[PDB]
């Protein structure tokens, strides 16, 4: 004998909104259904009664907006019009033995929220103690994850504990102090072989998407392993202080519990061929010893790339880093500031501009940064991220969300940077440009079958005459827009008469036009028409009908 | 347009003492009698203590007594203990299938031992690389409620960067779990080597400390 | 009459920069106080060396000094900037044959490369590292709007522009 | 009853000697004693003789010099004054009958020599012959010592040859022409169980001292010597370019056939500390490696100081050195060095290189630009060219044609630069790709018709998966290879695996396909066979 | 003032054959025969063969017969041995007490044509370390003694940095050995790779090379 509330979400104002009271164990011909609603930080509200016989009856400040009907035998919906944030609250479903809600079964509420701060997805950070305060006998282990940073309510964690029993215990969230943004804590007991066994946690945000998961996977040790020291050394230039012809990296691994390790060479973080490069793993005793060898001609060393030694090791990342030597390294803030992609203007219909602020050198304190209109108007809020880099400087980015129609009517978006240590302030804007327009011309195309290209083909997209110069090349294949990372496509130049061109170049699998060799090469432009989109598919069968 | 006050807002008595808590109606109520009292805790439905504004429910202990009549009723909680650390309501209903809520009255108190696992939990490398660090006490399957959490960075005691988190009380063994978040920026984190949460219970006769020096675990 | 010096000359300085208006004549009659006039306005030193300590912003404008005589001092202008390069140079005058100074000075002694001057338009001298141009003497022609382009912590900064004129010394 | 003579050495010109004769078994009462001497090289010369009464008589070119007198019953002295080099000789005392010189009984003789140089011991070198060139079997062996150097004259060389005999020939003395100094040279050859036998020359220098004795001890083999390979590996500095608190230096000596060694590190010439440094070895089937590991402070690595490897493998010495490294750009000054375009250098056949070198100052003293390959081999004239930039730079640039053959095969060419105001050398060096080879794969492609553009149609030519990134790319109509501007065409860039892409664009009018209607695609590309060119034709027709 | 002629100052005879050395004084010597006829080798003192000008010395072999009077002389070497093979010189005494040598005669046992034996020698490392580097080639156990050592280094002939040693000739087969010696700084041996003796002989009918590269052994 209880009740339930369920369709409880994060609506937009205006939208209706249906909930959900399932009972269990007595009889809607015998009980009434109380409603009563509770706002985080107030006090209990009545909302209204249905009887057995149908009748609703609701409080003085309802007005029409609520309405409760019997559905089934075991189930009682209330509907809800005219959202306002007013109505934010935990809504609770009550078994009335009269018209009166003194009652001593109660469901546990549904969570309504009517917001104005941004839908934030959770950070998912696993909780593992240190493994030198874990003793060796602990029969059982406690563990978790922390689900951080997230607006609004709900997150749903559950547990994957391969072959142990779990008790999974979720405590209640907490909003932060700085942001409002709340966070969670889940925890896992486990017991037996503990040491070996994967853990994993699934933490699910429906405010942000239905289907938003996040599947995170870790084991309860941060020793695991003895852990391995990386360290890069390289050839000397010589006796006259000259370069040798050929520069040679030797990335040394050394002393680690064997196992699969597992090298990458990086140049500016971009993963060279294998081929160029060599690796050695040696034995002795109990112990591995692992060598990596780079060649790089003078010239590369000499342009001042940095280049990465990437280890893998157990499913552990472990990195070192170099660029050219220098005795002494000036370097200096920039500033670069984005338009929108067309895109995010016309497909997601939700632009943003990023001001990308890098090479400041890390001082005290944190750097000014501040968005404004030319008109006076208000900006959104922003986001900010502070990244420190391989190669030592910090990269802050900020973004705005900006709005369509405030872009669409030339609008000159600011971004000002302001630091202690600057001499003046660093300036940056944007506006749509005022240009003339065209529309794009749009041609597919697939490469010939030949010798050693049997279960992979290139296809290639030109994209020409196009004014102005802002374009958003994407890939579509069999009713999905394929990721940008699959393919590559050059920088905007100018046609010889007017307009401009764009190349684009996808690798694709034999498993892919197997599944469907329907490839749609797709732009978005601002002066396509009629939707600012135009698109043109190819498919790579082309068969040969000579002579028609 | 009718209201009901219930007065004080906020009382505060010792175990053994008691607390009086009133709710006047501007009208008076369906038969005279028609008024419950409820008890509510933290993220919990409101649990049923007084129905007919003199009658206790069934599982409510016997030192919950309601009086009154007509528009002036009384809640008397004597001989207190920690499960009435709650917001109490009163609920009238009237003519013209009327049910209005009172205000909300809260009460802070202790009583029973048993003591908290203490654990530590290290910020993740995911996380550092985020530039936040949030460093977890957790305390666990205790009672009293009434728990101190302190967080000591290089023995600084801090203030003002640190949440708790207290769960329900547990179904079965009727005790409670708590969690503080200490959460640092990821510059004022690796510029600190021993992080250090200490738990003062009472039935720990000493504040017990779990502690850990950044990197070397 | 007490004419008005400066230490450092130049009257084109740097945010948060230091320097004194030091104000002196013949001593016709002797040193015993001075007035000083930032805008017109009288400021509160008497002593004849007056301290101008860390420039903001309303540090700029016209300067005047006086002494017990009784008519006063030219209009020397103070203008403040704040950016990445000023080109200082010595006077905004100047007399035939007389020392000219020219620097393109960065923020806070910060050291700027691949200098280059430019009078009028054209490239008047390049050097690897920043340099102290000095010419002598001053021709009619020398009248040019100049400015410089530099590097500073790699990056690129043309600094304002600054007109000067010649005239002949005989009339 | 014999003769002996002693005495005889080495003195300067001027000075006066005395040699003394002993005699055993006769007397001087009864026979009379001749001096007669020898130069080297030269016959016989009578000088004197005494009777038993003490009268002496001498030659005719004696006039005085020489005298002769009995100081004992057993010795009879000859005093020479007025010495010059032509009295450099051996002396020999003979026991004469009568006044004639015809006797059987002669001393030795003793060697005077009249000369200025300085008293020097030899310096004594094995001689063994290459092992390599010495035959398997080989059941006689010759060796020998080279005892040079020395002055004067004599060495005497002995051999120690162990449970071997072995036959010793001395061979005589040269003058060293340089040093006026003297050099032997004593064999020594042997039969039997030479190859593991240790063989010792004893080689004394009596005008140095009496017991300056040298012996060289050596076998007929050297340990192999494998002459091994240095080289200095040096410590990152980290990815902002800063300095670490030490530098480590780790020399290498890989693969060389086993034996003795070390490694000594020089800062600045002068040996450092045992302990500053630790040494390693580890063997590979047959081939060692050895490695060694020296820790410096940031100091002194930064003070640019000169930091030697010394290794002595089998008493000989491999070197290698170190010092700061020279970064690039000494005053501000930029430089650039290309590679040949592939198009000069497998169409035209005229591949050139280009050196640039930017930001210099204007200033007096005209820049000395020098061009070299590592090998040594010559290179042509270029053509130096200088000129003054609107924003008061000066650019020198020099373009060098180089031999096709030379390139292909992978030479290294340098521009070097030196002018009056930097401070040391600038360099840049320039070579062949050390990485694969894949040939460029060419397509080439016909835009269709788009409405209300009769007159002009795109040609989209797609060159990919090639290795190196050096391509060059041309279009032809009507046979003959169409202006660079008519097209555009992308730099390289990487495909998603193995080698590089680039698009080409051209634009073309109904004019030039009515007048022909094919177009062609080349690449060149060094991958590409077998003339380091592939193209690709491409119509704007329909099957039809 | 007087003088002795001793002819010729060379001869050459094979084993079994005889010589003849003749000496002419141009006045004549004491009692008309006071001349004697030595024998001497490399290294050592000459030996008596004949005095008085006829007598034969003790230990002096009978194969060594002198003559002549007054003026002229003459000594005859018949059944000629191996061991003859040295310089041989007669003594005149005269009056006033003089004692005169004769010129000198070497005599050359013709043998036959041996062709020589060719080896090469690098420097030695402890001298590379003293900054010179001699190389060292010998030409072991031949006859006549005309032999031409050619110097390649790097294939370019050497002139100016070359000294060769001769012995004498043998005793027992009136062989002759030599030695060549190139001279060079430890820079200029560096510099260069092949090391070549050349050997041209009589009984060689092709000039024979012995060389190596350096190291390489
Ligand atoms: C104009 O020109 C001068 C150059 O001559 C510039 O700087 C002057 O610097 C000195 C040295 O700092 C100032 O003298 C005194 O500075 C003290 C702090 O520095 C000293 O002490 C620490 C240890 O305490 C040492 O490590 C350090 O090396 C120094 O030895 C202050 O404590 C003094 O007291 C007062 O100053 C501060 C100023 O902020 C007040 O806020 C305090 O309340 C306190 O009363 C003292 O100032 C000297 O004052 C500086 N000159 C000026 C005019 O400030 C200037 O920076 C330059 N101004 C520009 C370019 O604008
Ligand atoms: C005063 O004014 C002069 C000009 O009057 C300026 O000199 C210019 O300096 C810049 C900076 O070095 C030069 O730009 C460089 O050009 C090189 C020429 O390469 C040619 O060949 C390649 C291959 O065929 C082509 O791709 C290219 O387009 C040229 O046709 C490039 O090789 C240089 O590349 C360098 O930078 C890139 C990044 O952009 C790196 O990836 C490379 O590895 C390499 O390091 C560079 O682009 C320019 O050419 C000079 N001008 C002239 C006319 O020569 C002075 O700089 C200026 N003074 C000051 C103080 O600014
Ligand atoms: C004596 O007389 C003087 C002149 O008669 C008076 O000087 C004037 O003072 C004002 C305020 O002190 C100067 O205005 C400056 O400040 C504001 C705000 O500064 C912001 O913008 C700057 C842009 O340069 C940024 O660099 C700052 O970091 C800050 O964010 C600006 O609006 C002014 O900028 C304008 O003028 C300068 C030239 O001065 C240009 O370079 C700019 O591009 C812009 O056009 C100034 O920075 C004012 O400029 C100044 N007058 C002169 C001629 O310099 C003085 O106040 C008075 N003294 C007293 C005590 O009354
Ligand atoms: C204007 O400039 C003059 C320059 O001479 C200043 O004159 C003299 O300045 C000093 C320093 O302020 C004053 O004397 C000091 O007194 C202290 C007391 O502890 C002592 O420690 C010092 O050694 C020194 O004696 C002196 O009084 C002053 N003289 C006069 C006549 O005023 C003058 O102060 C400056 N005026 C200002 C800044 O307003
Ligand atoms: C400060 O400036 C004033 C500017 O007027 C100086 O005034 C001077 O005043 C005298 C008195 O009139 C002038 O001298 C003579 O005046 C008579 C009568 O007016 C006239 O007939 C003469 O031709 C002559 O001008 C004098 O010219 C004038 N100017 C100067 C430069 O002296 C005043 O002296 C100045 N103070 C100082 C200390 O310089
Ligand atoms: C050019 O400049 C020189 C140097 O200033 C002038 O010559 C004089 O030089 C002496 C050198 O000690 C200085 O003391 C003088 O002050 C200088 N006189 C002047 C008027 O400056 C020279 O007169 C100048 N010539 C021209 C035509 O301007
Ligand atoms: C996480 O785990 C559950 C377990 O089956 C699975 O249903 C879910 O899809 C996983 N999430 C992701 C993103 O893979
Ligand atoms: C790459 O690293 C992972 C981590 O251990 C390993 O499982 C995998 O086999 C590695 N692959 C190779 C080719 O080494
Ligand atoms: C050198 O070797 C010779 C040859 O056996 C030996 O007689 C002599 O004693 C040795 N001298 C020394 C100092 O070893
Ligand atoms: C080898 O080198 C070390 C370093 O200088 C030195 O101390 C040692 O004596 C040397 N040993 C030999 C046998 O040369």
């Amino acid at each position: 004998q209880s009740l339930e509330e369920s369709g409880g979400r994060l609506v937009t104002p205006g939208t209706p909104l249906t909930l959900t009271c399932t009972v269990s164990g007595f009889s809607l011909s015998t009980y009434n259904i109380h409603w009563v609603r509770q706002a985080p930080g107030k006090g209990l509200e009545w909302i209204g009664v249905i009887d057995t016989g149908g009748g609703t009856y609701f409080a003085s400040w309802a007005k029409g907006r609520f309405a409760i009907s019997k559905t089934s035998s075991t189930t009682v919906d209330l509907k809800m019009t005219s959202l306002t944030a007013a109505d934010t609250a935990t809504y609770f479903c009550a078994k009335g033995f009269d018209y009166s809600a003194s009652t001593n079964l109660w469901g546990p509420g549904t969570l309504v929220t009517i917001s104005s701060a941004s839908t934030q997805s959770p950070s998912v950070f696993p909780l593992t103690r240190c493994c030198k305060n874990i003793p060796s006998n602990a029969t059982s282990v406690t563990l978790g994850c922390l689900a951080t940073g997230y607006f609004p309510e709900p997150v749903m964690v559950t547990w994957d504990t391969g072959s142990l029993n779990g008790t999974t215990m979720t405590l209640p969230a907490t909003t932060l102090t700085l942001s409002g943004h709340y966070a969670t804590i889940s925890l896992l007991t486990v017991s037996g072989a503990w040491a070996k066994q994967m853990f994993t946690c699934r933490v699910a945000h429906t405010p942000s998407s239905t289907d938003w998961v996040d599947n995170k996977t870790f084991s309860v040790c941060s020793r695991d392993f003895t852990p391995p020291t990386v360290k890069i050394l390289q050839s000397s230039c010589d006796g006259g202080g000259h370069f040798p012809p050929t520069i040679q990296l030797l990335c040394l691994v050394s002393g680690y519990t064997p196992g699969t390790i597992n090298i990458t060479w990086l140049e500016d973080g971009q993963v060279m061929d294998v081929d160029l490069s060599t690796a050695s793993t040696t034995q002795e005793g109990e112990l591995a010893s692992t060598q990596s060898e780079l060649t790089l001609s003078q010239k590369h060393w000499l342009s001042d790339r940095t280049y990465t030694c990437q280890v893998t090791y157990q499913g552990h990342t472990f990195e070192d880093s170099t660029k050219k030597c220098a005795d002494s390294n000036p370097r200096g803030v920039s500033a670069y500031l984005s338009r929108p992609s067309p895109f995010d203007l016309f497909i997601r219909k939700s632009p943003t501009i990023t001001c990308l602020v890098v090479d400041l050198a890390p001082s005290k304190g944190t750097v000014n940064l501040t968005w404004s209109r030319a008109s006076g108007k208000p900006v959104n809020h922003s986001t900010r991220k502070e990244e420190k880099q391989r190669n030592g400087t910090l990269t802050v980015t900020s973004t705005l969300p900006v709005g369509t129609r405030d872009w669409i009517e030339g609008e000159t978006y600011q971004c000002r940077v302001t630091h202690p240590h600057l001499p003046r302030a660093l300036m940056r804007s944007t506006t749509k440009t005022s240009g003339p327009r065209a529309a794009p011309e749009v041609y597919a195309f697939a490469t010939p079958e030949w010798p050693g290209s049997r279960d992979k083909r290139t296809l290639a997209c030109l994209i020409q005459n196009f004014m102005p110069e802002d374009i958003s090349v994407q890939w579509l294949h069999n009713e999905v827009q394929l990721p940008d990372a699959r393919h590559s496509t050059t920088q905007p130049r100018k046609t010889k008469g007017s307009g401009f061109f764009v190349f684009s170049r996808l690798e694709v699998t034999r498993a892919e036009w197997e599944q469907k060799d329907e490839f749609i090469c797709r732009a978005v432009h601002e002066a396509a028409s009629p939707s600012q989109t135009v698109q043109r598919a190819v498919s790579s069968v082309n068969p040969g009908k000579h002579h028609h | 347009e009718l209201d009901m006050t219930q007065t004080p807002s906020s009382v505060s008595a010792p175990v053994g003492g008691s607390v009086t808590i009133n709710c006047q109606s501007s009208q008076s109520v369906y038969g005279n009698n028609y008024l419950a009292w409820y008890q509510q805790k933290a993220g919990q439905p409101p649990k049923l203590l007084i129905y007919r504004a003199s009658t206790l429910a069934s599982g409510a202990p016997s030192r919950f007594k309601g009086s009154g009549s007509g528009t002036q009723f009384t809640l008397t909680i004597s001989d207190l203990e920690s499960d009435d650390a709650a917001t109490y309501y009163c609920l009238g209903y009237y003519n013209g299938v009327i049910n209005v809520f009172g205000g909300g009255t809260n009460v802070e108190i202790k009583r029973t031992v048993g003591a908290p696992s203490v654990f530590i939990f290290p910020p993740s490398d995911e996380q550092l690389k985020s530039g936040t660090a949030s460093v977890v006490c957790l305390l666990n399957n205790f009672y009293p409620r009434e728990a101190k959490v302190q967080w000591k960075v290089d023995n600084a005691l801090q203030s003002g960067n640190s949440q708790e988190s207290v769960t329900e009380q547990d179904s079965k063994d009727s005790t409670y779990s708590l969690s503080s978040t200490l959460t640092l920026s990821k510059a004022d984190y690796e510029k600190h080597k021993v992080y250090a949460c200490e738990v003062t219970h009472q039935g720990l006769s000493s504040p017990v400390t779990k502690s850990f020096n950044r990197g070397e675990c | 009459k007490p004419k008005v010096s400066l230490n450092p000359p130049w009257n084109r300085i740097f945010k948060g920069e230091n320097v004194t208006l030091t104000c002196n004549g013949n001593n016709f009659f002797e040193v015993s106080s001075t007035k000083w006039f930032h805008n017109g306005s009288l400021s509160e030193e008497t002593n004849s060396s007056l301290n101008i300590v860390n420039a903001k912003f309303e540090d700029s404008g016209e300067y005047k000094c006086q002494h017990q005589q009784v008519n006063e001092s030219e209009p020397v202008y103070l203008e403040v900037f704040s950016d990445w390069l000023l080109l200082q140079a010595s006077a905004e005058v100047v007399m035939e044959g007389q020392p000219l100074f020219l620097r393109c000075h960065g923020w806070r002694n910060w050291d700027v490369y691949k200098v280059i001057y430019y009078k009028d338009g054209e490239a008047l001298k390049y050097w690897y590292e920043n340099h102290n141009i000095s010419i002598t003497n001053a021709t009619v022609e020398d009248s040019g709007t100049y400015y410089c382009t530099g590097k500073v912590w790699q990056l690129d900064y043309e600094s304002e522009p600054l007109n000067i004129t010649v005239i002949k010394a005989p009339r």
